């Protein structure tokens, strides 16, 4: 009686309520998911930046970046004209409020009129300085705990691409939740063959990278994940091998034996110098990939630069193959 | 700087040396004569559908008739053990979820994740709405529980955890001391004193009133996923991934016990309590539930009715049934 | 910066000087609340499906 | 000797059917894990291959081996409708599975989207209806039954019955039964073979420098179906066509040899390994 009519209203709301959930069950299985997974100062914020281009409170954050590298240049100094404003930069080193005045601003041109900058080895600094000492928005660094989420349409499908980030993320856990995605789309750079980690020994900034690859191919839970590779900061390597300093086999020796590869489309214009590099980086990073897999994983390489080119379309191109395998493999047919 | 670890060495050998004195006897000894339980078998009563994403957690209600489940569908929804019905899907801003809470009131419902930020919505207002957004934090959550409806205790993965106030949504007092990510914890029964399962294989006694640890225990080998208590108040187990759970004691300072077979090589993901405190039902990884003695170390049931691995379990207050979810985005009660 | 240590090395000192208790009395206490508790347990003892909610 | 032997060779031929196409429906419906959107073929299949070995199999042995029929003229009319009726259905299941892997390999991005529970349903009981129209319509109704001598004789007599049959109605069928999915069927996996090439080469040019699976699982999907159904189709227009060169031993051989098509569809298809550990597990 009073107790049928309580009933019916529950069987009503459950209907309702399952009425919902049908209609989100289609746009969820219509969403392909990326993880940018990568390596600090990689510059993968610069594509999520450029993603966000499908679909001025930072101005005063960009000063606050120019002060830490002033700071950092001065002090590496120790490792005349203005010593009392270089003297000034001390007593200004570390002032935890804001540091607005124009004194200082001033005098930061002037001590520049040195080549501390030039050994970029020996310390650890911002690589945005340079373009700030002397896009604006892209170029700025921002340390920020969380996950920055974008969803962008293209040719009628729907990718949620997302970054993780840890300021001292290691040994990470949160891994394991990242089963279902598409594709992990892994960025390296191509120009930290000759600079330290963190300021630390570590090692070549490259080896890092690698050791990170290495765990990340072999692991219980991305067992079944394919990964996007790219080859980020183009325009810097260029430069490096051209100048005669920083050469390339003294921190890598294995480079002596290698040769370029049979197969090559080199870009248009390009010594058979730069682009020997090119290749070897590449195979450096494919030869952990051949070993294992079974089948179940592949690796596609790329090279880019983030400032200039346009990858819309390679992340699109390649992501169909990845679902035409997948049903290759599962129907015998491949 | 040296000169202060010879004193470490010397204090780390004084506990050693007066834990050792007072092991009178090993746990089985004692009850060695007491009648084993036998065999528990039980079955599936219930089966709970609607979820498009694996599970992470869950939370039996006061009333022992409600329950709330997570996932990464970026759904929050309340089921209805009796009637198999739902009753609320609560929408959410984020769809990376790793935990979830129920207030013994039951007015208010909690949640957080990778976001770094915990959220608290209002079930009895009639629509749901977020009530407030406690942001002041570094890492991912693991765990939330509540204490009245105005405190909430959090862990996350910046080994800190922190005692937060709804009201006015800061932090009230803060915890430190472990070294690597804090991964699970709970209340004691009369909400005064709370565990910490950490990464670096140690577990933590700490006090919410005075806001300093008491008590440290190093038995395990490797990383810890779960923890819970004894209804006693007196003994917690922990249950680590080095495929092995152990039970403690805070009066004797102490490991009693240990539960581990040869055959399982797999981690553990979440343990419970019965009613009596006698059966130490423990999650596994490999895809199905196993059934401890709490005092005998011997299996005496197996729940093999999952198609994946195993990430919540719960016991409800009246010790009436046990719930498990899973990956397969599937909720079960046995009984 | 050695003070972090300094912090370290006073935690310690509060945690050893603290009262112990013998193994034995603690297994007894458990031994008994488990003896007294044993009857109000649903899952070791079943209940009649009568009286089953789930049933 | 001989005969009596003959028959018990028979025997253990149904028992075989009946029992394959059980365990492949129970197991898909027991497990949860089993279902999917291309396992409602799978089980619309196993379902006609089972009707047909539970109606048609027995009694077409007991018609072989005792020389009249004993229920009656209406009864085996009936069993050469409900016989028509599980061939004609059989067949086209196939070519349902072909154009959906095809739908699931060429066009990845909407295969998702265009394919659901309601589609599939729908599909199903379209491709039913169409083969109901076909077979009990005309067969119940007397349309096909030919005007011969022989012919009349045999269908005024209730001793026994035999297959006689009108050209419009023996081209028709087996046109619409058998040529029609036959060339679509070869088609898609065509298609398909064309796309696995063309991936398979992409492999090979990205990392090779440091095809018999498909040509293998190929031949076996369209090798037995063909060996198994097309001489039958091929002998069925020449013996309307032409006079009376076949006689009705080659004829019943021939249909006897692709009644056990339904015997082999659960070990071709249906092999992955979650349904070997189905199996095992129940
Ligand atoms: N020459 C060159 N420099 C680049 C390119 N892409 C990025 N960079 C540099 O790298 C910066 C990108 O920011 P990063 O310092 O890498 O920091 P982030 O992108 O936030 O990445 P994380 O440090 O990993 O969080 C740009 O401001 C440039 O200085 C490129 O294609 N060429
Ligand atoms: C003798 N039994 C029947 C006779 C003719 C026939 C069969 C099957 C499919 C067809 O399309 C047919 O026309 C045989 O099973
Ligand atoms: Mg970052």
């Amino acid at each position: 009686e009073d107790q049928r009519n309580e009933e019916k209203a529950q069987r009503e709301a459950n209907k309702k309520i399952e009425k919902q959930l049908q209609k989100d069950k289609q746009v969820y299985r219509a969403t392909h998911r990326l993880l940018l997974l990568g390596a600090g100062e990689s510059g993968k914020s610069t594509i999520v930046k450029q993603m966000r281009i499908l679909h001025a409170t930072k101005v005063q954050d960009i000063k606050n970046n120019l002060k830490e590298a002033i700071e950092t240049i001065v002090a590496a100094m120790s490792n005349p004209e203005n010593q009392f404003r270089v003297d000034y930069i001390l007593s200004v080193m570390n002032v935890p409020d804001f540091d607005f005045p124009p004194e200082f601003y001033e005098h930061a041109k002037a001590l520049w009129e040195r080549a501390c900058y030039e050994r970029s080895n020996e310390y650890q600094l911002i690589d945005c300085a340079q373009y700030f000492l002397d896009q604006d928005l892209l170029r700025c660094r921002v340390l920020t705990s969380g996950i920055f989420e974008t969803k962008f349409q293209v040719d009628k499908v729907n990718f949620h691409m997302f970054d993780v980030g840890g300021q001292r993320d290691e040994r990470r856990k949160w891994i394991q939740c990242f089963n279902d995605v598409t594709a992990i789309i892994f960025v390296v750079a191509s120009s930290s063959y000759n600079m330290v980690i963190r300021e630390d020994n570590q090692t070549n900034r490259l080896q890092e990278a690698l050791n990170l690859f290495k765990s990340i191919w072999n692991n219980r839970w991305l067992r079944t994940i394919s990964v996007i590779l790219f080859l980020n900061k183009q325009d810097l390597l260029a430069e490096k091998v051209l100048a005669g300093k920083s050469k390339i086999e003294d921190y890598f020796p294995e480079f002596a034996r290698y040769t370029t590869p049979e197969d090559a489309t080199p870009e248009p214009g390009e010594d058979p110098r730069v682009t020997r590099a090119k290749y070897f980086i590449r195979d450096e990073f494919l030869r952990i990939s051949t070993a294992s897999g079974d089948g179940r994983h592949y690796c596609y390489p790329h090279f880019t630069c983030a400032v200039d080119t346009e990858n819309i379309r390679r992340v699109f191109n390649d992501c169909r193959d990845i679902i035409q395998r997948m049903h290759l493999r599962q129907y015998e047919l491949l | 700087l040296d000169q202060l670890r010879q004193e470490a060495e010397q204090l780390k050998n004084q506990i050693r040396d007066a834990r050792k004195a007072c092991a009178d006897a090993t746990l089985s000894q004692i009850t060695n004569n007491i009648d084993p339980v036998g065999r528990i078998q039980m079955r599936t009563r219930r089966t709970l559908r609607g979820h498009l994403a694996k599970i992470y957690a869950m939370h039996w209600g006061t009333d022992s008739r409600l329950l709330v489940s997570a996932s990464q569908d970026g759904k929050l929804i309340i089921w209805d053990s009796y009637t198999t019905n739902k009753v609320h899907a609560i929408p959410l801003r984020s769809s990376w979820v790793m935990t979830c809470a129920y207030a013994p009131s039951g007015n208010y419902v909690a949640c957080g994740g990778l976001d770094n930020i915990c959220s608290i919505y209002n079930l009895k207002t009639g629509n749901v709405r977020v009530s407030r957004e406690l942001a002041g934090h570094t890492g991912y959550l693991s765990c939330c529980r509540f204490l009245d409806d105005n405190q909430i205790v959090t862990s996350s993965g910046d080994t800190t955890c922190a005692l937060w106030d709804i009201e006015t949504g800061q932090q009230t007092t803060t915890f430190t001391g472990h070294t690597g990510d804090v991964m699970s914890l709970s209340l004691a029964p009369d909400t005064r004193l709370f565990v910490s399962g950490a990464c670096d294989a140690s577990a933590k006694l700490w006090d919410v009133r005075e806001g300093m640890c008491r008590q440290t225990f190093t038995g395990h080998e490797s990383d810890i996923n779960a923890i819970c208590f004894f209804p006693n108040g007196n003994a917690f187990a922990t249950g680590s991934d080095d495929a092995t759970c152990r039970l403690f004691d805070l009066r004797a300072d102490q490991e009693l016990m240990t539960y581990s077979h040869d055959n399982i090589i797999c981690g553990i993901t979440s343990v419970s309590f019965s009613k009596s405190g006698r059966l130490l039902l423990a999650g596994y990884d490999d895809f199905n539930c196993n059934v401890w003695d709490a005092l005998k170390a011997d299996r005496a049931g197996v729940l093999a009715g999952h198609d994946n691995r195993v990430s919540c379990l719960g016991v409800t207050d009246d010790g009436m049934a046990v719930a498990t979810g899973s990956w397969d985005s599937f909720l079960k009660i046995w009984n | 910066s050695i003070a972090q240590a300094r912090k370290l090395v006073e935690q310690l000192k509060m945690e050893a000087n603290i009262d112990r208790i013998k193994v034995s009395k603690a297994a007894a206490d458990l031994m008994a609340y488990c003896e007294a508790h044993a009857k109000e347990d649903p899952l070791l003892t079943p209940v009649p499906a009568s009286e089953n909610p789930f049933r | 000797v001989w005969v009596v032997g003959m028959g018990i060779v028979m025997s253990l031929i149904v028992l075989a059917i009946v029992f394959g196409n059980v365990l492949v429906i129970t197991a898909i419906a027991k497990f949860e894990r089993l279902q999917t959107v291309t396992n409602y073929f799978i089980t619309s299949l196993a379902c006609a291959d089972l009707v047909m070995g539970l109606a048609v199999v027995p009694f077409g042995a007991a018609h072989i081996l005792t020389k009249t029929w004993t229920f009656g003229n209406f009864w085996c009319e009936f069993w050469t409708s409900i016989d028509v009726l599980c061939v004609t259905a059989s067949i086209e299941t196939l070519c349902v599975i072909a154009v959906d892997r095809y739908f699931a390999i060429t066009s990845p991005f909407k295969y998702q989207s265009l394919l659901t529970k309601n589609k599939a349903r729908v599909i199903i009981l379209m491709v039913w209806i169409v083969s109901g129209l076909t077979s009990f319509l005309p067969i119940q109704m007397h349309w096909y039954r030919a005007t011969h001598q022989e012919a009349i004789n045999c269908y005024a007599e209730e001793t026994c019955c035999d297959f006689f049959t009108n050209q419009a109605y023996a081209i028709a069928s087996s046109i619409v039964s058998f040529y029609v999915p036959l060339v679509i069927m070869v088609f898609v996996y065509s298609r398909v073979f064309q796309e696995a090439k063309r991936q398979l080469q992409k492999i090979d040019k990205s990392e090779g420098r440091f095809e018999h699976k498909a040509l293998k699982t190929l031949g076996i999907i369209m090798g037995t179906f063909t060996l198994c159904w097309l001489p039958f189709f091929i002998v069925n227009i020449v013996h309307v066509i032409q006079d009376n060169l076949i006689r009705k031993e080659v004829y019943i051989l021939l249909n006897w040899i692709g009644y056990v098509n339904s015997g082999f569809n659960p070990l071709i298809y249906c092999r992955s390994p979650d349904f070997r550990i189905a199996f095992q597990e129940l």
